[PDB]
């Protein structure tokens, strides 16, 4: 009753606080590259984050619907090997 | 919200972040070290000081999901992504043998 | 065989492993850090659902099909051929003998087998014309 | 079934998924120039393609390759339901001396 509430809610977290955060902090150190450093790798984990769970909660999805739908075909399958 | 589903999203929340942590250290490591010395000590040390900061906003998701109204009936041992991609694996040969048969 | 595990996994590693993350790999190639920020996007949502598991599994099935009556029709094409006689076309004494001992003999059963071979490379046609026909005359001198 | 991911390989291709007036036009907002995106649009093509090529490598590759396993063990089972007319004759030769 809840699922794509709290994907939503993890996806719209990720670009509406932590992609934010690391990108002014990004944008604002180019005068340290140690610290503008720490940001953009802040950034590209943010990035990779902001992506991973995004096609990572669209892979919850698809497997569960797909494990669905594979056990229906496999029904199919043994409904087959029934009538041979 | 019970604890259950709490725990279940933290530990999807805190494991994959890790993963992505680890992750784009190790591959993003070419253009890591030239600029850190070289000193894999300090991308240690860099790695300890983010994954303290991951942890304090990991930590503020936890005390702001905590208060989040859900439910308690969905398992935590489906809430993997792993576990389900195993067993991807077992129905599709599954599927294979069968059709050979 | 299991040919439906080796095209799903040729799909979902050498092929969609390969391009999405060629995805990955295009960005670091453009960069320019937006360059590639912006490149992991409309490309890859006018990719979306076409490198599902769904999709790869249904494009992996549909393959499968495709090869699966070619290699049916492969199977049919050489169901035919055959430069031996067939089993099941010659007296249980000698079905069992060719392959293996017989584990027992009985002279009335072989001369009754052996009189039922029937008329046909060519020195091994020769030699299977000259040896039955004195195989037969043998039998009958029993016989007599 | 070659074609088959020949087709899917080439529809997946990020030349084929943006045209330079498309792929223009997200980067119109960004970049600085028209010329210097052909650039990497020209890149793009003279990029797309090298994949491609390798890709069909594989493709073609694996479909032969399997066509290859199939086969052999299709013939195998043929091999179990005749039987040597020469092994025939060596059972005939013992079962004349046992009739001598």
């Amino acid at each position: 009753t809840t699922i794509d509430v709290l994907s939503s809610l993890f996806i719209n977290l990720f670009e509406n606080d932590l992609i934010p955060q690391a990108l002014k902090d990004f944008n604002k150190s180019d005068d340290d590259q140690f610290r503008k450093l720490l940001y953009k790798l802040d950034l590209r984990l943010f990035q990779t984050i902001s992506d991973q769970m995004t096609r990572d909660l669209k892979d919850i999805l698809d497997i569960n619907v797909s494990n669905n739908e594979l056990c229906y075909q496999l029904k199919q399958v043994l409904a087959r090997k029934e009538d041979l | 919200p019970s604890k259950i589903m709490i725990g279940s999203i933290l530990r999807l929340l805190e494991t994959n972040t890790v993963s992505a942590l680890d992750s784009v250290f190790e591959k993003y490591e070419k253009e890591m070290n030239q600029m850190t010395h070289g000193d894999n000590n300090e991308v240690k040390r860099i790695y300890s000081k983010k994954e303290r900061l991951l942890e304090i906003i990991l930590t503020k998701i936890k005390k702001k999901l905590r208060q989040a109204k859900f439910p308690s009936r969905i398992s935590e041992r489906d809430l993997d992504i792993e576990y389900i991609y195993s067993k991807r694996q077992f129905i599709q040969n599954r599927y294979s043998q069968e059709l050979q048969n | 065989t299991d040919t439906y595990n080796s095209i799903s996994n040729f799909i979902e590693n050498e092929l969609t492993a390969l391009l999405s993350s060629d995805d990955y790999l295009m960005d670091d190639l453009a960069g320019p850090n937006e360059v590639c920020r912006l490149l992991k996007a409309q490309v890859i949502e006018k990719r979306k659902d076409a490198m599902s598991r769904g999709k790869q599994d249904l494009l992996s099935k549909e393959i499968y099909d495709n090869e699966s009556e070619l290699r049916a029709s492969q199977s049919q094409q050489i169901m035919e051929l055959v430069g031996d006689i067939p089993k099941y076309s010659l007296g249980s004494e000698l079905r069992n003998r060719v392959e293996g001992e017989p584990q027992s003999t009985s002279i009335e059963r072989l001369i009754e087998d052996v009189l039922k071979l029937p008329q046909m490379d060519l020195k091994v046609l020769s030699e299977y014309s000259n040896l039955r026909k004195d195989l037969i005359l043998k039998c009958q001198a029993l016989q007599i | 079934s070659e074609q088959l991911l020949h087709n899917y390989v080439s529809d997946s291709l990020l030349t084929t998924l943006i045209s330079f007036q498309e792929f223009k036009q997200q980067l119109q907002s960004y970049t600085s120039d028209e010329q210097q995106l052909q650039h990497w649009y020209e890149l793009l093509q003279a990029r797309d393609a090298r994949v491609t090529s390798e890709l069909e490598a594989r493709i073609k590759q694996f479909f032969i390759t399997l066509r290859s396993r199939l086969l052999r063990f299709l013939e195998s089972e043929q091999l179990s339901h005749s039987l040597s007319l020469e092994t025939l004759i060596d059972a005939l030769y013992k079962i004349n001396d046992l009739l001598q």
